[PDB]
């Protein structure tokens, strides 16, 4: 077409707002006020393309997840009303992150004004994520335990808020802030430590070992720390300045490390309701 | 650091062919497009095309197509471009304009003059007001309609006499660097307006706006202002 023509730039002659990561040396969209351009620019080869695809096709996914995990038969369920509600809670979560996120990377080079917006509504949905994880985790690790059910789930939802209030102060969508964003968030994921230490102390490490709990929450650890390290780090584009300007740099290997994390924490869930079922309702 | 040094004057005759250089220096070449711009004396600004030195591809305004020829010298880090068979129409001063991603110049050439001697042997941008003079201290108001949706790919230009354009607010109302806060850009959709504050006595000057949307890019009449 002919309307609306750009070609990538130069990370140099970016304006401020654009001046994300310097390891990022050309491949660049320019700065453009048209919401047409920014759309019809995700078909297009620049430093976004990754980070817009895995998290479009990553939202579509969880989207048909969880459509088709809301008409699985009630049978399958002990209590298939509040399961339902709690797994919705979960896809919801994890849906609004990718939906931002895809979003917010798509009209990232519109302007100063919208990047801001969107950066709010992406640093916003990762909490959200996070959030709504906890939900059905909490339901059947406290399942027969509704006290501590319950003060874990007003505890994740205020830490979760205030992660989402923090994401709204201009200062932390800076580059200096990286690494303040990267602690912020993984101190959210991290904070499940304290649910976990009264779930082993509630009922012993056979029990939490048996059930795969503790080989599964292992991982989920491992893959907060390991995403965590590689966005707050720039790796591996701080070793190889102007060779992962499109492909596999730091940003798109978290963006992989979101959409796996959900999958496999989905995965860990859903075994929880299986073994809830076998067992049934009784406590 | 950026500098666009083009060749010197042409007195040539009727049917000659002229070819303008123009040096780029301060960047990587390769990394923008080059467009070439045409001024009739007493005249506004017309787009002839681009070209991009990295794919060797230009596309050409209809209007010049048979007229202009664009090349280059990536070697040099220069760009050309070759007028045939010339006419008294074609007397103009032609500059060369540095694009950034998007069509909006933040760099120009300083013109190179083409006289025409035989002495020897498509988005309409309506400008207004076309001229006014106002005191220094005053604010002042230009304003630009696109025939159709331009979605905000507008630039503001400012320009002395016998001298070359420079950008003063791009993407509608972004201020180009080293440019004083007394301009602003504002307008969405097919109206755009420039502002003024507090008028200063190096101010006057011609003023276009130039849409960079679709193809081919237009300019404005242009708004002459004059302080008193
Ligand atoms: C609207 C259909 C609902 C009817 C099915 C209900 C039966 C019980 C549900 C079982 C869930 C099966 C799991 C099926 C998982 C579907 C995932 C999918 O479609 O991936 C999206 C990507 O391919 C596109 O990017
Ligand atoms: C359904 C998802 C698709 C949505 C894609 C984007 C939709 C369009 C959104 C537009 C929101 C932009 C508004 C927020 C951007 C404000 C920018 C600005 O500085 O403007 C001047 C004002 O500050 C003066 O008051
Ligand atoms: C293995 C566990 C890993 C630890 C995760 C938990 C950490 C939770 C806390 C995160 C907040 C850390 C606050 C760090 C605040 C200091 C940074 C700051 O304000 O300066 C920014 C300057 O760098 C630029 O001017
Ligand atoms: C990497 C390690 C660094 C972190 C060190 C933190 C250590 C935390 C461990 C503390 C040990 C506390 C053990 C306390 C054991 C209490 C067991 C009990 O009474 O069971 C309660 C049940 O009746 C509930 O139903
Ligand atoms: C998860 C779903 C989230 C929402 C899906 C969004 C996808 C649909 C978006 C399509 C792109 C349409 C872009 C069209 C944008 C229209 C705005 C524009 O550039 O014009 C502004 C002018 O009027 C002023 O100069
Ligand atoms: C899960 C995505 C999150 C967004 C909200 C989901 C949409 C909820 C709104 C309306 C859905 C109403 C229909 C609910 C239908 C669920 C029950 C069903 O069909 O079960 C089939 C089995 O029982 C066979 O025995
Ligand atoms: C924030 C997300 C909230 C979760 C939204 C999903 C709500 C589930 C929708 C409908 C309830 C279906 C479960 C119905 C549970 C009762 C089983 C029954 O005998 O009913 C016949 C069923 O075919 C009727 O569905
Ligand atoms: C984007 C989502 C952010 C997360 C918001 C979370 C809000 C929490 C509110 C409600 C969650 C619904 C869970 C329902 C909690 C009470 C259910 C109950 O009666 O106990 C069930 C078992 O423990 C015993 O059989
Ligand atoms: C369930 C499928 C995915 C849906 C996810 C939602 C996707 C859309 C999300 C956000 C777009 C809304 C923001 C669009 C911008 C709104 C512009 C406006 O009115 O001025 C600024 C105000 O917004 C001030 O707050
Ligand atoms: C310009 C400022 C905007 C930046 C982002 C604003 C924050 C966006 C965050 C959240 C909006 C999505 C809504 C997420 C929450 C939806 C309601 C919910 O959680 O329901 C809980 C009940 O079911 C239990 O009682
Ligand atoms: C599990 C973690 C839950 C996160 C929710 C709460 C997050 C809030 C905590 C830390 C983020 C902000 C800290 C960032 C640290 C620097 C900001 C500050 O106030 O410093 C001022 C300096 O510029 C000079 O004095
Ligand atoms: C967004 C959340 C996705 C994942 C689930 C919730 C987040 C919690 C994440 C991490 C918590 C730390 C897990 C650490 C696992 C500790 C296991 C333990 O102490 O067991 C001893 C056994 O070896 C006995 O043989
Ligand atoms: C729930 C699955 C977790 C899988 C990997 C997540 C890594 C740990 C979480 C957060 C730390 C990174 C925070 C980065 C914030 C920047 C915002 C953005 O991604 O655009
Ligand atoms: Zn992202």
């Amino acid at each position: 077409e002919f309307e609306g023509r750009w070609r990538v730039i130069p990370h140099d002659v970016l304006p401020d707002w654009l001046k994300d990561n310097d390891f990022l040396l050309h491949g660049h969209r320019p700065p453009m006020p048209s919401f047409r351009a920014c759309f019809k620019s995700i078909f297009r080869i620049h430093t976004e393309t990754g980070n817009i695809w895995t998290h479009l096709l990553g939202c579509v996914f969880f989207l048909c997840l969880g459509i088709f995990y809301m008409f699985r038969p009630n049978i399958s369920f002990v209590a298939p009303l509040q399961e339902k509600v709690v797994f919705g809670l979960f896809f919801l979560g994890a849906i609004l992150c990718l939906s931002f996120s895809w979003l917010f990377h798509t009209v990232y080079c519109h302007s100063e004004g919208v990047s801001r917006l969107f950066s709010k509504l992406d640093y916003s949905g990762i909490a959200l994520l996070i959030m709504g994880s906890f939900v059905p985790w909490l339901y059947y690790s406290f399942y027969c335990n509704p006290q501590p059910c319950f003060i874990y789930l007003i505890v994740i939802c205020v830490l979760g808020i205030a992660a989402i209030i923090v994401s709204q102060w201009d200062m932390f969508a800076t580059p200096q802030y990286r690494g303040v964003r990267a602690g912020v968030f993984l101190g959210l994921g991290l904070s499940g430590i304290i649910p976990t230490l009264h779930y082993v102390i509630s009922e012993g490490f056979l029990k939490a070992a048996t059930i795969g709990q503790i080989g599964w929450l292992m991982l989920m650890a491992s893959l907060y720390i390991t995403g965590a390290a590689l966005y707050a780090a720039r790796i591996p584009e701080r070793f190889f300045p102007g060779k992962c300007d499109i492909w596999f740099h730091s940003h798109q290997l978290f963006h992989i490390f979101v959409v796996a994390g959900a999958f496999v924490h989905f995965h860990g869930v859903s075994n929880l309701q299986e073994f809830r079922f076998m067992i049934g309702g009784g406590c | 650091e950026v500098l666009l040094q083009q060749s010197g004057p042409e007195l040539v005759k009727p049917g000659a062919s002229v070819r303008i250089t123009c040096k780029a220096s301060g960047y990587t070449f390769t990394d923008f497009n080059m467009d070439w711009v045409k001024q009739s004396p007493g005249k506004s600004l017309e787009w002839i095309g681009d070209f991009n030195p990295n794919s060797g591809g230009s596309i050409y305004n209809q209007k010049f197509k048979d007229k202009a020829t664009f090349t280059v010298d990536k070697s040099s880090s220069t760009a050309y471009m070759e007028l045939r068979s010339l006419t008294f129409e074609d007397t103009a001063v032609y500059y060369c304009a540095r694009e950034t991603g998007t069509a909006w110049f933040a760099y120009w050439g300083q013109g190179t003059l083409v006289t025409v001697s035989a002495a020897g042997g498509d988005i309409q941008m309506t400008q207004s007001p076309a001229s006014l003079s106002a005191s220094v201290g005053e604010t002042v108001t230009i304003t630009c309609r696109a025939s159709g949706n331009i979605h905000n790919f507008l630039a503001w230009y400012q320009q002395k006499q016998g001298k070359s354009p420079q950008v003063l607010v791009y993407n509608a109302k972004t201020l180009a660097d080293g440019v004083p806060s007394r301009f602003s850009g504002s307008g969405s959709g097919t109206q755009y307006s420039l502002k003024i504050n507090s008028l200063q006595p190096e101010d006057f000057g011609s003023y276009y706006c130039q849409q960079f949307w679709s193809t081919p890019y237009t300019f404005g009449g242009g708004t002459k202002l004059e302080i008193n």
